[PDB]
C-alpha cells in the first residue's frame, strides 16, 4: 500500500460521484451549555 | 532518581456536585 490516492471527480459519473459529508457531533457534559436551540428563558 | 507518591494524583472524575458521600 501507498500513502494517499485520488478520486477521479468526474460531471459524467450516481454513486461514483463526489459526496460532500458534515458530521455534527454533540459534547453533552456536565459543563456549561454553549450551544443551544432558540428557546426563550422565562423568569 | 525516584521519590513515593503518597496518595498524590486524584482528580474529579466528572463536572456534577455531590457531597456526603463515598462514589
Amino acid at each position: 500500500y501507498f500513502p494517499l490516492q485520488s478520486y477521479g471527480f468526474q460531471p459524467t459519473n450516481v454513486g461514483y460521484q463526489p459526496y460532500r459529508v458534515v458530521v455534527l457531533s454533540f459534547e453533552l457534559l456536565h459543563a456549561p451549555a454553549t450551544v443551544c436551540g432558540p428557546k426563550k428563558s422565562t423568569n | 532518581a525516584y521519590t513515593n507518591s503518597f496518595t498524590r494524583g486524584v482528580y474529579y472524575p466528572d463536572k456534577v456536585f455531590r457531597s456526603s458521600v463515598l462514589h
